[PDB]
């Protein structure tokens, strides 16, 4: 047994997908590639090298890409470009030009501050389930402590992210 | 206690377009949100309570 | 003989 | 959960959707692997090669650059780490994505890299420049003069050699 | 590029998801005859419904406690995001960072911050030199009776001179005592080569 | 509102507005001081 | 009403093996974006840390 595992290029470029059988050797049950990963049938394996499209697993990579019609292909994905930096004795190189590239960084810092009725989700409109659920212990105490607690520490996080100044300039 | 639909809250004036055969509503979540008057062919809008 | 029903047979489930 | 019998997943369908919270979790954890060893191996934009000559101001790297004997591209420390139907009940574990071949590969363009460019191939293109030299400019980031190594040269390049053979020592002992 | 907020997006995904898994979990009966207690308490009697209920009770209550557990995880994960935000900013804003890849690929400039849902855009502003040549280098010169080092800079040569230059951006100038050191004499470096340092 | 069953989202203490005048703030000291008004 | 005992017991379990996967993976995402700027900071430069 495994798990089946469809690779989709995305329904707005094309419909072809392919299947991805984790763990099983091409034997228990279109072109046909037995990977490191299991049995990819829908997929045909270029000797080319190219960038990671979508991870198949094990080094093996798959993208839609023209024949060299189109369709998934599978490949060895490429580490980068090859560059022998010649390496000697009495060779340096230094830069004539500079080009300022400005480049962005995305970083959360804080989520939604959500606060559960524990006595509501759990119990709705019935006093007889409050009865029984005030035997239960004492969970809903800390369920709500540990939002309250969570709450706060969104907060503290949008503060010290933030309002990193004293005074607000002009 | 509209036609068997036993539910609490704040019934509202929606402009909710509504099929003729179709009676009941329904959101994402599972819930009520929308129901018609049997008497009168309006459109109504079950809004939870405060 | 023989036909193709595409996408054609679907209905509402309920009366919601 | 359920073994062979369909009695039993007619009643976990309806315990609620803890497999799909669950298989989502496992999927989650899968890709921030993957996506760990990609930012911490794969941090160049391309793979540089070593020259053959492999005469670096003096310093023997022989034990950290990849040997080409192996079949595995390792190096003899890396071959010395490494030294030291996976199916059991539903279990499986998942292939990683980067094999051990292209780690080995990353870990020898960074290396190529520090020895051929030093830093520059990190902040943009990859600059040459001798060993030697690199290593008079790094004197300079902790206050030693540069004059320091052209004059003891030799002597660093012993120690470095004692220090990277008691390394593959003490793994080994 | 719509797909460039892949972690604000994300975030606010995973709550939502969460958020209605545990209000779904209330439409499936853990071990019980039905989901809705008004049925449960309107269709048996009194013994049983104290079962019937307490299994809906112990799964709700199970269920709960799954969602705040994945809460304080996700919370603990936003808060090391917040503090790497936090230093981030308060080393390449307020500051000049020399830490390597922090404010991003390249020598630090600058950053501006920038709000954004549930997160933070840093433009991090980096110096990537271009255009490089090759240049004949040397570890020192060697003077009538002594040897001179690159004080800031680095020996280079065109073919025929020598001029010293920075280490990132090409400037020919002439060697002169104001950019060198004697130490020592030309015995012990092995490559240097021989010029004459104007005085 | 969209809760049913009473899991309030309660909203963050700095809005956006106030958000927008921390950058605002951040960027006129990157901009005027650079480095000298977080030190 | 054994079947459910057992369902209920091997889906704790599950969510408990669960549980301590995701601590140990932000436990091991901790580390490895340790790694990755100790790489960055040392390897592609001189720290002065």
């Amino acid at each position: 047994f495994g798990g089946v595992s469809v690779i989709t290029p995305g329904t707005n470029t094309s419909n072809q997908v392919a299947v991805l059988y984790q763990g099983v050797n091409c034997t228990e049950v279109s072109n046909v590639f037995q990977t490191r990963a299991g049995c990819l049938i829908g997929a045909e394996y270029v000797n080319n090298s190219y960038e990671c499209d979508i991870p198949i697993g094990a080094g093996i990579c798959a993208s839609y890409q023209t024949q060299t019609s189109q369709s998934i292909i599978a490949y060895t994905m490429s580490l980068g470009a090859e560059n022998s930096v010649a390496y000697s004795n009495n060779s340096i190189a230094i830069p004539t030009n500079f080009t300022i590239s400005v480049t962005t960084e995305i970083l959360p810092v804080s989520m939604t501050k959500t606060s559960v009725d524990c006595t509501m989700y759990i119990c709705g409109d019935s006093t007889e389930c409050s009865n029984l659920l005030l035997q239960y212990g004492s969970f809903c105490t800390q369920l709500k402590r540990a939002l309250t607690g969570i709450a706060v520490e969104q907060d503290k996080n949008t503060q010290e992210v933030f309002a990193q100044v004293k005074q607000i300039y002009k | 206690n509209f036609n068997g639909l036993t539910g609490t809250g704040v019934l509202t004036e929606s402009n909710k377009k509504f099929l003729p055969f179709q009676q009941f509503g329904r959101d994402i979540a599972d819930t009520t949100d929308a129901v018609r008057d049997p008497q009168t062919l309006e459109i109504l809008d079950i809004t939870p309570c405060s | 003989s023989y036909t193709n029903s595409f996408t054609r047979g679907v209905y509402y489930p309920d009366k919601v | 959960i359920c073994g062979d019998s369909t009695e039993c997943s007619n009643l976990l369908l309806q315990y609620g959707s803890f497999c799909t919270q669950l298989k989502r979790a496992l999927t989650g954890i899968a890709v921030e692997q993957d996506k760990n060893t990609q930012e911490v191996f794969a941090q160049v934009k391309q793979i540089y090669k070593t020259p053959p000559i492999k005469y670096f101001g003096g310093f023997n790297f022989s034990q950290i650059l990849p040997d080409p004997s192996k079949p595995s591209k390792r190096s003899p420390i890396e071959d010395l780490l490494f030294n030291k139907a996976q199916k059991f009940n539903g279990l499986t574990v998942l292939p990683p994505l980067l094999t051990d071949e292209m780690i080995a590969q990353y870990t020898s363009a960074l290396l190529a890299g520090t020895i051929t460019s030093g830093w520059t191939f990190g902040a943009g293109p990859a600059l040459q420049i001798p060993f030697p030299m690199q290593m008079a400019y790094r004197f300079n980031g902790i206050g030693v003069t540069q004059n320091v190594l052209y004059e003891n040269q030799k002597l660093i390049a012993n120690q470095f050699n004692s220090a990277i053979g008691k390394i593959q020592d003490s793994l080994s002992s | 590029t719509p797909s460039a907020l892949g972690k604000l997006q994300d975030v606010v995904n995973h709550n939502a998801q969460a958020l209605n898994t545990l209000v779904k979990q209330l439409s499936s009966k853990f071990g019980a005859i039905s989901s809705v207690l008004n049925d449960i308490l309107s269709r048996l009697d009194p013994p049983e419904a104290e079962v019937q209920i307490d299994r809906l009770i112990t799964g709700r209550l199970q269920s709960l406690q799954t969602y705040v557990t994945q809460q304080l995880i996700r919370a603990a994960e936003i808060r090391a995001s917040a503090n790497l935000a936090a230093t981030k900013m308060s080393e390449c804003v307020l500051g000049q960072s020399k830490r390597v890849d922090f404010c991003g690929k390249g020598y630090h400039l600058m950053s501006f911050p920038q709000s954004a849902p549930h997160g933070v855009v840093f433009l991090h502003v980096t110096y990537v030199p271009a255009q490089e040549k090759n240049f004949t280098t040397a570890p020192a010169i060697c003077h009538d009776g002594k040897a001179h080092f690159p004080r800031e800079g680095v020996f280079v040569s065109n073919g025929t001179h020598w001029f010293v230059t920075q280490r990132n951006f090409y400037e020919p100038q002439i060697i002169t005592t104001d950019n060198t050191f004697v130490s020592g004499n030309c015995d012990v470096v092995i490559g240097i080569v021989n010029n004459t340092v104007y005085d």
